[PDB]
DNA sequence: ATCTGTT
């Protein structure tokens, strides 16, 4: 998902913010722009952070296309499928944004790796250091960057993995998985997919305490036109992301209108519903809080309010 | 028969053993290529027939006698945990002997004794399928009974067991954390209470596949109205949360 | 559709959400907070005549409702949304919660309640309810239902205290959460930047120590004892630790889910003298909070109570009116008599392995079941309408003889015939509930010397290819496959066979279905030997076989 | 009016009954129907409550109930039949007097507007309750349509 | 009458 950095004060018209979306995601693949700073994203919740819901994904690494090369590849990467090699990936890294986020990560395993029961008595001659003199010196002998975590793998590679693979918990996950959860359809597999996981935290509406179950549901009735494809992704090629990556970057869903107003259709579907729920529920609760009849007679009064509130046709209709 | 009766296609692979997990994908990417293409090959020859064919697949050697299996050593193989929600089909027992069960009677249980006497006469295994076709050997079912009297504790007795059961019948007590699809209810007239009919009645979806020996409203029945009541006046509560 | 059948249910939880993550971000008073010095006044007792009437702070949310209604799909919502550990109060509640969580996003293996607070196998034998206590207040408060709790329990509470401040290296205070305050402070960081990355460079750390946010599955089969041992042990864990959240004034919210109808706790005592076993009824958690007036007022739960009226298992008018009724406790009419009289029939009718095969037989006694079972597997012997072979497995009891010296002895009764001790201990020495619904033979006993033992040996029938449930936690080898060939396809093409594998074998279950993948071969001629299947295909088989083996 | 929009209307016991070429009303309509109907009855009730046979070779039909959608009629052992008086099927009292059990036939409508058919009984006995009807088996009278 | 925690 692109974005820009808004920079006036009250966030514009719906229809303005869907016009400069619009734009930005071109109608052929490549966004708009000289240059792109790119946060590559795993699976996972970042601890410490206190917000309304908690995270989906995780930053592991930043970089920055601003030559022709570089910016060219990546257009390609995002309009076709074709993977990054690792060749761009290492000459456009950003090394001071990518390692802060690795920075207390570092440390904490440093210090389960140090934390050995120590003493820091030897005495003798020369041989007394201070209780806490021992940590402060480790920590100030060790480099929060590429050297650290360099050594660290280097040297307790089996500690460094299981430490990483917790904090990206459900980051190693198969094609399959991917497809059942957010498929089977395109359409479905390209917004809710990109929504739930990527833009659902950044904008913070009221859909980003809903789940993916409700975000599917609420594509269901975001009923934009098709436009039949040649042919689709299928079993014995999920073995690997090639074929599913290029069926999802190469789809009509993924640019223009049809990519930059489902956010906005989120919010608007779920505002109307709430409008309707909330005076149902509040009528219903107050004739459920001063009806005086029976045990009998009340529970029929509950049960006939909530059919004729949400009977089949009802919802139907609505 | 024609001369091409033995499938010659053995006579040209031979599978080596695997190595570091690079050989391993490239040796199980090939075998499920040939696989399905020998599949694909007889399906196109014939069609539903061959889908439907009978088959089995052994890592060893195993001959089913009656009720019984019999093999020369059970060897590899993944190891597991047999689940509770999960279905088994009873398929027989066999007395081949695991290492990897009797090693870990070893290892768990500290009681040695028991180790050695089961060893010297030991108890057959049993063999399950599960939903998808897969033979299963599970581990016996020992537990250590420590009785404590006084704070005083002994583990005076040992008990091993299949830990099988059977949803062919149970109480009506333990039927009240599991969905059945169709119940026979059996009631005692008189040591009777609506809450059990309750429970009994709601254990499948449809009224179709539901009997019972007597009418449990007609009868003289014990009512415990206490939690129901508390239930209706949170109803007529306005802070309480109703969602249908 | 599937898209209206959740508009109810998606709209409304969202209340629900907004007081749970209210409860659990309040913060407490240093003067309210349990120190670590409490428990280890208890760790230094001997009879809980000496515990001092102290206070645990703890909330609740209760969700309750019916056994069909989506009182469980709220789970899945505040797993994804919210930061919480579920566990289950069963091995069934938590394997049936784990399927619906990871089968909607996402979920960590989940466990039962038991496990989280420490309870360990030598505590399914201690003795609950020696000690005798009596509330000192009309309108008692809460210190004196908690210390009522902590001395009922007091035999499996004073082994968790002992268990985890002496495993805690003695004295040495746990340095997995102080290691890294003390180079916090050092460093000049952002409070919590470094405490909050423990659990992941420790994966051993229990649960509690993550989280204040506790959801539990079926509390109506959990004792009213058991809410205090989960709030004194969130606490015990943390103090100790001294996580990143006790020093935050936090406290634990136990969000309950359950059924307060068709579900009840269950208490049990052995009495010596008669080697007896007694069962009564007992308050569950959910009656607990529900109609204790204490409980009802500390926890307000007027505003912590949300309830699902639904029913997804019933689609049926006149028996969803019956079902309502009986929930409700409403007034049984002459009506609802009449509907009910569909379902009789003649006890021998029901009683008889003939009739309605493949229904389960509900019974009110285990000595019913049996022998209801034994009549069953007689009748599959005799008649073979369909054959069904039944047969007979070897199970054994070894009974120590110094040990029943020393009970013996402790006891008297010098006697005691072990056949009778047996026998009255059936319920006991068993694993699981359902040993006693078994079809077992005669009993018989024997004493082996020199090793010094008793072993006492019957048989149990067994149905062949029938289906049965392992009522236990037993591990199993796989060795092969017997299915047909399209079953065996479909396995191959989907991985989530080595998903459902931990993730250390997945190179083993690679090597495995390889070796089962070789051997798996041959016999295509077997099936092509069927009977007039054809002359020329026959051929073409065998070349289009040759054409794809080159 | 909910429900029956909902769920699909329901047929009442005359228009079942109607089906069968009975009905409620002259008395004797729906007195013979259950005559034709009792073989039935007695076969279930020799093969279920075989000791309990004889009681029921030679009985008579009376109406007792004539609710709007269930009727009960009586068993009477017509004049002779040995016994006076029959027994209650569901327990073996004390013996020597039949702890007299009145016998009826309820006919209700069952599931897909069919005709039930069951079994009840009126027991004395201070161990069975009287002043309650128990149901002993439901069957089904569907067949002839 | 009567279940379940370990595993
Ligand atoms: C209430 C409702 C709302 C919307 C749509 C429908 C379909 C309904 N239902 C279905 C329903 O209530 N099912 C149910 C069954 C059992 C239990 C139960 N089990 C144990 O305890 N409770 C609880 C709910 C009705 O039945 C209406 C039908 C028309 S009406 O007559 O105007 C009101 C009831
Ligand atoms: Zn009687």
């Amino acid at each position: 998902d692109a974005y820009t950095h808004d920079g006036r004060a009250d966030g514009p018209t719906e229809q303005d913010r869907f016009e400069e979306s619009r734009a930005l995601y071109q109608a052929s693949g490549g966004l708009n722009g000289d240059s792109f700073r790119v946060t590559f994203c795993l699976l996972g919740t970042e601890v410490g952070g206190t917000h309304q819901a908690r995270g989906r994904t995780r930053p592991m690494f930043v970089c920055r296309f601003e030559r022709a090369d570089d910016v060219a590849a990546l257009q390609d990467a995002l309009a076709h499928g074709t993977p990054l090699q690792p060749d761009h990936i290492a000459a456009t890294l950003d090394a001071e944004a990518t390692f802060a986020l690795h920075a207390n990560m570092i440390l904490a395993l440093t210090v389960a790796i140090n934390n050995a029961s120590p003493r820091t008595g030897r005495d003798a001659a020369a041989a007394q250091y201070d209780q806490g003199a021992s940590l402060r010196s480790l920590v100030g002998r060790t480099s929060l960057g590429q050297r650290g975590l360099t050594t660290l793998y280097v040297h307790h590679e089996v500690r460094v993995l299981a430490a990483y693979r917790r904090a990206y918990y459900g980051s190693a996950q198969s094609p399959f998985w991917f497809l059942s959860k957010f498929g089977p359809d395109e359409k479905s597999l390209v917004l809710t997919t990109r929504y739930y996981l990527l833009q659902a935290q950044r904008l913070g509406g009221a859909g980003a305490t809903y789940d993916l179950q409700a975000i599917k549901d609420i594509c269901a009735t975001y009923a934009i036109p098709h436009a039949p494809r040649p042919d689709t992704v299928s079993a014995a090629s999920l073995t690997s992301f090639a074929a599913i990556t290029r069926f999802c970057c190469t789809s009509q869903y993924a640019r223009g209108a049809a990519a930059a107003g489902f956010p906005l259709y989120v919010e608007r579907r779920i505002a109307a519903d709430v409008r309707e729920t909330s005076a149902l529920e509040k009528f219903i609760t107050h004739d459920r809080s001063c009806l005086r009849v029976s045990d009998r007679e009340f529970i029929t009064y509950i049960y006939l309010a909530h059919f004729e509130c949400f009977s089949p046709p009802r919802l139907a209709t609505h | 028969l024609d001369e091409q009766q033995l499938d010659v296609f053995y006579c040209h692979y031979t599978p080596g053993e695997p190595e570091t997990t690079a050989a391993v994908h490239t040796q199980f990417a090939l075998l499920k290529r040939a696989f399905l293409g020998r599949f694909r090959i007889l399906q196109e020859l014939f069609g539903e027939a061959f889908e439907v064919a009978p088959f089995s697949t052994y890592v060893d050697n195993v001959i089913f006698r009656g009720c019984e299996m019999l093999t020369g050593s059970p060897r590899g193989g993944l190891m597991s945990v047999a689940l509770q929600t999960d279905n088994y089909t009873l398929m027989g027992y066999t007395y081949a002997r695991v290492f990897a069960f009797a090693d870990e009677l070893r290892r768990r249980h500290a009681t040695a004794n028991v180790a050695e006497l089961l060893e010297e006469a030991p108890l057959p295994y049993v063999v399950l399928r599960d939903q998808h076709g897969f033979m299963s050997v599970v581990n016996t079912n020992i537990s250590e009974f420590v009785e404590s009297i006084d704070s005083t504790e002994l583990a005076m007795a040992i008990n091993a067991d299949y830990g099988i059961s059977s949803k062919l019948a149970m109480t009506i007590t333990r039927s009240q954390g599991l969905s059945l699809d169709k119940v026979a209810i059996c009631f005692t007239p008189g040591n009777l209470r609506l809450n059990s009919a309750y429970v009994a009645m709601s254990r499948t979806t449809s009224s179709e596949f539901l009997r019972m020996n007597l009418n449990p409203l007609r009868e003289r029945h014990e009512r415990d109205d206490v939690i129901s009541e508390h239930i209706l006046s949170a109803l007529r509560d306005p802070n309480v949360v109703i969602v249908y | 559709a599937e898209a209206f059948l959740n508009f109810t249910s998606m709209h409304g939880v969202q209340p629900i959400l907004k007081r749970i993550r209210e409860l659990s971000q309040q913060q407490l008073d240093g003067a309210q907070v349990p120190h670590l010095q409490w428990f280890r006044d208890v760790a230094a007792l001997e009879s809980p005549a000496g515990l001092p009437l102290r206070e645990f702070p703890f909330a609740v949310y209760l969700i309750t409702g019916n056994a069909g209604s989506g009182k469980s799909t709220c789970v899945q919502t505040i797993n994804e949304v919210l930061d919480c550990v579920v566990t289950g109060a069963t091995r069934i509640a938590a394997q049936n919660m784990y399927a619906k969580l990871s089968g909607a996003f996402l979920s960590r293996p989940i466990n039962t309640i038991f496990h989280e607070f420490g309870f360990r196998g030598n505590h399914v034998q201690a003795q609950l309810g020696q000690y005798p206590y009596t509330l000192t207040s009309n309108p008692a408060s809460l210190e004196d239902l908690q210390r009522r709790d902590l001395t009922y329990y007091w035999e499996v509470i004073l082994d968790l205290t002992k268990r985890a401040l002496a495993a805690s290296g003695g004295e040495e205070l746990r340095n997995e959460f102080r290691a890294l305050a003390a180079l916090e402070r050092t460093l000049g960081l952002a409070e919590g930047a470094l405490t909050r990355l423990a659990p992941a460079t420790h994966g051993a750390l229990p649960a509690f120590t993550r989280s204040n946010v506790i959801v539990i599955d079926e509390a109506g089969l959990l004792g009213r004892h058991l809410l205090t041992a989960v709030v004194y042990c969130w606490w015990m864990i943390n103090a100790l630790y001294h996580t990143p959240q006790y020093a935050a004034r936090l406290r634990p919210v136990l969000v309950c889910v359950g059924s307060p109808t068709q579900t009840a706790s269950l208490e049990s005592t052995f009495e010596h003298q008669k080697l007896r076993c007694s069962v009564r009824q007992s308050e569950n958690v959910l009656t607990y909070l529900i109609c204790n007036r204490t409980l009802r007022e500390y926890a307000r739960l007027s505003y912590s109570w949300a309830i699902f009226i639904n029913n997804k298992r019933c689609v049926e008018h006149e028996f969803g009116n019956l079902m309502k009724v009986l929930e409700y406790g409403l007034p049984i009419t002459e009506e609802h008599m009449q509907f009910v009289d569909r379902f009789v029939v003649p006890e021998n009718y029901i009683t008889n392995p003939a009739n309605l095969p493949g229904w389960t037989r509900l019974f009110s006694s285990h000595k019913e079941v049996s022998a209801y079972m034994a009549k069953l597997h007689a009748y599959l012997k005799v008649t073979r309408e369909g054959e069904f072979v039944v047969f007979t497995l070897p199970v054994l009891t070894f009974v120590s003889v110094k040990e029943f010296d020393e009970y013996r002895r402790l006891t008297h009764q010098p006697g005691l015939t072990i056949e009778k001790w047996l026998t009255a201990n059936a319920s006991r020495i068993t694993n699981y509930s359902q040993s006693q619904d078994q079809d077992a033979g005669h009993m018989r006993c024997e004493v082996h010397s020199k090793q010094q033992l008793v072993v006492a040996r019957n048989d149990v029938t067994y149905v062949l290819n029938s289906q049965i449930a392992v009522t236990a936690r037993l591990r199993k080898l796989v060795f092969g496959f017997s299915g047909t060939f399209r079953a065996f396809e479909a396995v191959l093409r989907d991985d989530s066979f080595v998903k459902t594998q931990g993730e250390t074998s997945v190179e083993f279950a690679y090597r495995f279905l390889s070796r089962l993948i070789f051997s798996g071969l041959i016999s295509f001629y077997n099936f092509l030997q069927r009977p007039g299947l054809d002359a020329t295909q026959r051929t073409l088989a065998y070349a289009r076989m040759g054409e794809l083996t080159a | 009016r909910n429900a029956l929009e909902h769920f699909g209307r329901r047929e009442t016991l005359t228009e079942v009954l109607g089906r069968y070429n009975v009905q409620p009303d002259a008395g004797g309509t729906v007195e013979g129907f259950a005559s034709e109907l009792l073989g039935r009855i007695v076969a279930c009730i020799e093969t279920h409550f075989p000791e309990h046979a004889g009681e029921y070779q030679a009985v008579s039909v009376r109406r007792a109930v004539s609710k709007d959608d269930w009727v009960l009629l009586q068993l009477v052992p017509v004049r002779g039949t040995l016994q006076q008086s029959l027994s209650c099927l569901r327990f073996k009292h004390g013996r020597a007097s039949r702890a007299t059990a009145r016998t009826f036939v309820a006919l209700s409508v069952g599931a897909n507007n069919r005709l039930c058919v069951s079994l009840c009984q009126q027991c004395f006995a201070a161990k069975c309750d009287s002043n309650r009807l128990h149901t002993l088996f439901t069957i089904d009278a569907g067949t002839p349509c």
